[PDB]
């Protein structure tokens, strides 16, 4: 079934997905657009501000905590998404993906903690 | 006499006559020298007869010349040098020793590593880069020697040559110790008239910043001579210029008949001990006349000790104050020797704590990259014997000696500090010595010695329950003895207090931070890494040439100016003000993060002289003793 889709195109192969990520990281590093800056700015004050919320009503700190290291990692994730199409500036799709990513790792794990619920 | 000598002989002097900078280099030593002697005669330092000698602007003069140093430098440097001693004694008539030539400039094919010299560049001029490991003890080696015949009531003399010497080889010709002259009589060494010439030999071995990770380095000795010796130390990183030499036969003799091959090594011409980041060699720069007026000007301005500040991290939102105390530990403050032998600190120690993500370890990072001697260490990663110094043996003499840790090789310099809150038991008693009394005190097995470790020491730690906590109190927080936090002189503890507005603010910053270019690169093309090599001598980007924040190197330039130049003496105006605030600090009722101690006082003289230092004012004034008491006060409240 994986050389049935390696010959139909939906897979490749892993010598040619490592050379294409060794020529992604050596050609392609890019930047967000100044219009993907606003919605960064927005989701990142408006989770913190759940976590203040939050923190507020329990009066106990959160044990999983969500910091500016974080911000620059959902940047580091949508500057990797417009990696991918070899893309020199990144548009809102990879903005909102990489949100959607960070939804999906790091917002669930926090929902788990009683303290990062409530809401 | 040969042709081609006298003709490559008048060739570079012709390049010394259309060049004027080597020839008033020339007579700048001269004149250094007579005067020197002058004043020896009338009522001191003797500078060595050598020139550097740019390569770049003899491959503009003469390439043939240029390309004869590069490839053949045994028939081209004789004559050279043979060109400068005549130039020099033609210009020495109206007021002995041979004078010598270094290079600087671009090698090419010829800049290598010690891994990357092999046998194709044998009797080749190379630019080695690398670090020193193994430094041998300078000896004097015999080169005339003087005898006195009391019989006949004479002197005589014999020269000795090697072949490390000269470049050329010569019939080796091996002209024994004379005791006896020709008539027979016996001759009594006379030292003191004999000449002895300072030699050592060096091993330089490939960075490990550029090494290849996994295998063992590859080193190569280095012949140096009398004005070159004791320019660098084991651990330096250095950039030697000589020429790589093969000598004696590689076993085709008889006698000889092994395969160690033939012994190469480098004939040191030029040594510059280069600094790197986290290494013993200070970064020194120039000071050009128009950065002197540049730091002459803003030291005039009132609003300065808020724009050095401001401009150290730009990239880091807020923290102002912790820019103010670093802004003043590199400054530095003046130390006190007193005549009694006793000792005051003019050092400044600062110690971060509190949560993660507040830009403790960028800031210590920027210090690493800003500071003239600053060496970065971790608290589990480095041990008592890693800060301090060890014991280890030496080959050739076979008695002990020692490696200088983290803290001697930061003499006069700063010691970054990473998670200072894991570090052992031992290691913290022996910081305890270093970072008050100045020294590191070593009673090993059979010897006892003190190491100067005059060093400022910037901490960052983390509150034992990972996040700070309002309510509960500073001593439970921060979990250090009272003592070693009485050694602190700004403790600050950073908080991540969650705002809507800080917290829009933040990321603002962030991603401006984020959407920049280095001037010459495209749009999506990837920045490239270069390491920083500098020659030690002796939110808005467009901060250039001092317009509104100043850019990094002329801070340094500021830095440096104001370490060098001002030395601030205390007025009683500044005085009535430390006493007073230091009494009210002391029987405040309020609850303060650090202890108040006599070192308190102390702190706030070095604060209030090292903002002498920034105003470069040679009194400390009363806005210093105001403004050296208000950042104590933030810390502490
Ligand atoms: N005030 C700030 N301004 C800009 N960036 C920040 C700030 N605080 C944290 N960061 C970012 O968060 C990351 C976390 O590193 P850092 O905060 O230095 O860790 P630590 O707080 O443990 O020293 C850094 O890469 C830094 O760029
Ligand atoms: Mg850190």
């Amino acid at each position: 079934m994986q050389n049935q889709q390696e010959e139909n195109g939906s897979e490749i192969s892993i010598e040619k997905m490592k050379r294409y990520i060794t020529y992604c990281r050596l050609k392609c590093a890019p930047r967000l657009s100044p219009q993907a800056a606003e919605k960064l700015s927005s989701n990142f004050v408006t989770i913190r501000k759940q976590l203040l919320i939050n923190e507020l009503e329990s009066t106990e700190r959160s044990s999983i905590p969500i910091t500016i290291r974080q911000l620059e990692a959902i940047i580091r994730i949508t500057e990797s998404l417009a990696k991918l199409e070899l893309s020199p500036i990144a548009q809102e799709r990879h903005v909102d993906e990489a949100i959607r990513l960070f939804q999906a790792s790091t917002m669930d794990a926090a929902s788990q903690d009683p303290i990062g619920g409530l809401n | 006499p040969d042709a081609v000598f006298g003709d490559r002989v008048r060739r570079f002097q012709e390049f010394l006559d259309t060049f004027t900078s080597y020839r008033d280099s020339v007579r700048s030593i001269q004149v250094y020298n007579s005067n020197n002697a002058a004043n020896y005669n009338d009522d001191l330092n003797i500078l060595p007869h050598r020139i550097i000698i740019s390569l770049d602007d003899l491959r503009e003069f003469d390439r043939s010349f240029w390309s004869g140093i590069l490839v053949e430098p045994a028939y081209f440097i004789p004559p050279a040098e043979k060109a400068l001693t005549d130039l020099a004694d033609s210009m020495d008539d109206v007021p002995r020793h041979p004078w010598k030539l270094s290079f600087k400039g671009s090698f090419g094919a010829h800049a290598l590593s010690p891994r990357t010299l092999t046998a194709q560049h044998l009797n080749k001029l190379v630019s080695v880069e690398g670090i020193v490991t193994k430094t041998s003890l300078v000896r004097p080696k015999l080169i005339r020697s003087v005898h006195y015949a009391a019989k006949t009531g004479r002197f005589h003399y014999r020269d000795y040559t090697d072949a490390t010497t000269t470049l050329t080889t010569r019939i080796p010709t091996p002209a024994i110790y004379p005791t006896e002259d020709t008539e027979g009589n016996k001759l009594t060494t006379e030292y003191g008239y004999s000449t002895f010439i300072d030699h050592q030999r060096i091993t330089v071995q490939e960075m490990p910043e550029m090494a290849p990770a996994g295998q063992l380095p590859r080193s190569i000795d280095v012949i140096l001579d009398d004005d070159l010796v004791d320019k660098t130390k084991p651990g330096d990183r250095v950039n030697v210029v000589g020429v790589f030499k093969s000598l004696g036969a590689g076993g085709m003799n008889q006698s000889n008949s092994t395969l160690i091959g033939f012994k190469t090594l480098i004939l040191g011409n030029t040594v510059y001990p280069l600094h790197a980041r986290s290494t013993g060699v200070a970064a020194r720069q120039m000071l050009t006349d128009f950065d002197i007026r540049n730091i002459n000007k803003l030291s005039k301005k009132k609003d300065i000790f808020d724009i050095l500040s401001q401009s150290l991290a730009p990239s880091i939102y807020g923290h102002d104050h912790i820019k103010k105390a670093i802004l003043l530990m590199l400054m530095g403050g003046v130390e006190k020797n007193l005549e009694n032998g006793s000792h005051l600190r003019g050092d400044i120690n600062i110690l971060m704590v509190g949560d993660p993500s507040t830009a403790k370890s960028q800031l210590l990072r920027f210090v690493l990259n800003t500071a003239s001697l600053a060496i970065a260490t971790t608290g589990r990663g480095s041990s008592g014997v890693g800060l301090t110094a060890a014991v280890t043996t030496d080959r050739e003499t076979g008695e002990r000696r020692l490696e200088a840790g983290a803290m001697v090789l930061a003499d006069r310099g700063v010691v970054c500090i990473d998670e200072f809150d894991k570090m052992t038991d031992v290691d913290r008693v022996a910081i305890h010595e270093v970072m008050e009394q100045q020294t590191v005190t070593i009673a090993k097995a059979g010897i006892h010695t003190t190491l100067n470790a005059r060093c400022s020491v910037i901490a960052a730690a983390n509150p034992v329950f990972g996040q700070y906590d309002v309510n509960r109190d500073p001593h439970q927080n921060i979990a250090l003895p009272d003592s070693l936090l009485s050694r602190f002189d700004l403790l600050f503890v950073v908080t991540d207090d969650i705002n809507e507005i800080r917290d829009r603010s933040i990321s603002e910053h962030v991603l401006r931070t984020h959407r920049y270019l280095p001037p010459g690169y495209l749009e999506g093309e990837p920045v490239r890494e270069r390491l920083n090599l500098s020659l030690a001598v002796g939110g808005n980007y467009n901060g250039t040439e001092i317009p509104k924040l100043v850019t990094i190197p002329f801070l340094r330039k500021y830095v440096q100016y104001a370490k060098e130049r001002v030395i601030p003496q205390l007025t009683q105006e500044a005085i009535n003000v430390i006493v007073k605030n230091y009494t009210d600090l002391r029987n405040d009722d309020n609850t303060k993060k650090s202890p108040i101690t006599a070192r308190t006082l102390e702190t706030l003289i070095r604060l209030a002289t090292a903002h002498a230092k920034v105003r470069l004012s040679k009194t400390v004034n009363k806005v210093d003793a105001k403004v050296a008491a208000n950042l104590l006060r933030f810390a502490l409240l």
